């Protein structure tokens, strides 16, 4: 038996009324921990919270949508336990209105279309997104969040080698498709001023000819 | 090869028009343009794909019509069979990377100028400025007054009021008016052929200053609302929204501190928005209160509120047994 350890942590999100955030939390442990959502010590319970569970047991998502502020805006904490031990970790949430968005906020110029690949081919959504600074792309499926971290995946991240003027171009990229790929995918563009959610776009999966 | 599927930028025409298709990934995807591409010693092809997913016979380019020309496509003029996506692939023998680019070719809505699917949108506000341009007209662009660009409105030349100005590739509305709506179309001559972009134009209200109006219930009266207990209640909240772009109107229920929207129960729940009204851009919505077996503790104070750029205004109802 070992205590709960954090593989990833939840960080500082700062998102625009009405759209979407999501705080992120993974652990391991022996046995497996369980986690749980709090604001101010309080489990967190809501119509707009929504906690998605990662099939691993890794971890869960929260994902609040739509944005609320001021309600919204708040520190909330991530706490993972089992019989053998316990950690947290905080993570605050900022929420701005539209009036309110500075130049330089990410915005979404293109989101993922529907798409329809059939089984082993390759599979590609779209993203363009702009802000000053220059936004970083990622990708959620079904609420979670798309893991590109090993190279030699079969699911890959491309990004823009950027000209100064356009939008940045970023795509994921799946090798072949399979069945667990059909989903809603959805785009999120990230930076120093907040953070930002496409539109949702599924994905299909028909059958090989 | 690192394929970035079908760029954003879309290239839809009339048949008949020319068309230059550039490769986008100079303009966007990759740092260098074509001349260094071609010194640091890659190649530039491109294919010509059905659809997602058809696969690519290359281009049959002739000299006339359809020339390959420096870092783009030209169609002279377009034909309908030129419809598809056009893949524009670059290579070293370590390095390739290839986007695909939209083409679509439509005809003439049947008596009109333009094509429905095929067409600029715009918005202007009442009483203020607007500015429609033509484009992309930028390779058919010359630098004499003529040829010169016509406008049209609903494909019909017309006696242009004289607050709207004319400019080279630009229409100048000083004061929009209710008239003003409609679809602009553009005429430019050039190769010798007629190059035509239509612009679809919608009128609202100027932004608004002032909050939004409750109307069900009022600002000032505590309106009343009877119920039995074990009953239902639906409390409709009904108010007025001007013009304030394109967010969604903000109106919710509340009970004291406590919003509804975040309650996780089956007993009480606003309904969705609804939109009852809605006239250049201004709304009349409706949100609603239930519950589902009334208990005691559901009667007293809810209060609907309803907020915008210029503030939050709020009225309440009280529940009460018959
Ligand atoms: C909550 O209450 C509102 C108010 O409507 C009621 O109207 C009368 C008939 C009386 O019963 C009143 O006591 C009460 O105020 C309900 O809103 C209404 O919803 C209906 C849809 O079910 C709308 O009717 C039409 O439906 C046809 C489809 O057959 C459409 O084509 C029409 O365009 C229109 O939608 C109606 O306009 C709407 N009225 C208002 C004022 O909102 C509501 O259904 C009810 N329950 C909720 C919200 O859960
Ligand atoms: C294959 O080409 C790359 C260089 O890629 C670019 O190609 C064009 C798109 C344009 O952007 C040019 O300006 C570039 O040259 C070569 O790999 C590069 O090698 C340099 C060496 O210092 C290195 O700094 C870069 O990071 C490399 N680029 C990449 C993408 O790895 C490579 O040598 C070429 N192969 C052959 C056989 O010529
Ligand atoms: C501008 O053109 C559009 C079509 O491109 C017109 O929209 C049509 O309006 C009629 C009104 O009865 C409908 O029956 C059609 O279905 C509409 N077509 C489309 C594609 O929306 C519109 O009327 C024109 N604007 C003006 C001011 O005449
Ligand atoms: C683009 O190519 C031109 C030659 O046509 C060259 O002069 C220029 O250096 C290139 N662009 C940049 C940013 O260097
Ligand atoms: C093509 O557009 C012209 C407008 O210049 C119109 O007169 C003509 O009728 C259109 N063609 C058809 C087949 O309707």
């Amino acid at each position: 038996e070992t205590p709960p350890r954090f593989t990833r942590t939840p960080v500082d999100q700062t998102g625009v009324s009405g759209g979407v955030a999501s705080f992120i939390c993974q652990a391991t442990g022996d046995p497996r921990p369980k986690i749980v959502w709090n604001k101010k010590g309080k489990k967190v319970s809501n119509q707009r919270f929504e906690v998605i569970e990662f099939d691993d047991g890794s971890g869960s998502v929260l994902r609040i949508q739509p944005l609320r502020t001021p309600r919204d805006e708040a520190i909330y904490e991530c706490v993972a336990s089992n019989n053998v031990g316990e950690i947290s970790v905080s993570t605050r949430l900022t929420v701005l209105r539209e009036d309110q968005i500075p130049r330089g906020f990410p915005t979404i110029d293109m989101g993922p279309q529907l798409k329809v690949v059939e089984r082993t081919r390759t599979a590609t959504m779209l993203c363009a997104a702009s802000g000053n600074p220059d936004p970083e792309i990622t990708w959620f499926k079904d609420f979670l969040p798309v893991d590109t971290s090993n190279n030699n995946g079969r699911i890959k991240q491309l990004r823009s080698e950027s000209i100064g003027g356009t939008p940045i171009r970023g795509a994921l990229q799946i090798e072949q498709s399979e069945e667990s790929d059909q989903g809603k995918y959805e785009c999120v563009a990230t930076n120093s001023a907040g953070t930002r959610y496409s539109a949702p776009a599924n994905l299909y999966v028909r059958e090989l000819r | 090869c690192t394929d970035w599927s079908v760029d954003i930028k879309k290239y839809q025409v009339l048949v008949g028009e020319p068309v230059r298709i550039k490769c986008a990934l100079f303009y966007g995807y990759i740092r260098t343009n074509y001349s260094l591409a071609q010194s640091a010693g890659l190649s530039l092809m491109w294919y010509k794909s059905s659809g997602p997913g058809d696969f690519e016979e290359p281009i049959a380019f002739d000299g006339s019509r359809m020339s390959k020309e420096e870092d783009s496509i030209w169609f002279r003029p377009t034909l309908l069979q030129d419809s598809g996506l056009y893949a524009c692939v670059i290579r070293n023998s370590t390095y390739c990377m290839k986007v695909s680019i939209s083409l679509t070719v439509g005809e003439n809505d049947t008596g009109l100028c333009y094509n429905s699917k095929m067409k600029y949108f715009e918005k202007a506000e009442l009483s203020k400025s607007k500015e429609i341009s033509c484009r992309d007209i930028e390779d058919f662009l010359l630098p004499t007054r003529e040829p010169e660009i016509l406008w049209y409105k609903e494909c019909r030349t017309k006696a242009w009021r004289p607050s709207i100005v004319f400019k080279r590739d630009t229409l100048l509305i000083k004061e929009v008016k209710e008239d003003d709506i409609g679809n602009y179309t553009c005429e430019l001559k050039y190769g010798g052929f007629v190059v035509r972009r239509t612009t679809e134009l919608t009128v609202t209200a100027p932004l608004t200053d002032k909050p939004p109006k409750l109307l069900y219930p009022m600002e000032s009266k505590l309106t009343v609302q009877e119920t039995q207990l074990g009953g239902s209640a639906n409390l409709t909240c009904r108010a007025f929204f001007g013009y304030s772009g394109d967010v969604s109107p903000l109106i919710y229920w509340m009970k004291g501190e406590k919003f509804i929207e975040d309650l996780d129960e089956n007993r009480v729940w606003e309904s969705d928005i609804r939109i009852l009204k809605e006239h250049l851009g201004e709304q009349e919505v409706s949100i609603s209160l239930i519950v589902d077996s009334v208990e005691e503790g559901d009667l007293g104070n809810y209060s609907c509120y309803v907020e915008n750029g210029n503030g939050r205004r709020h009225a309440s109802v009280l529940l009460h047994k018959r």
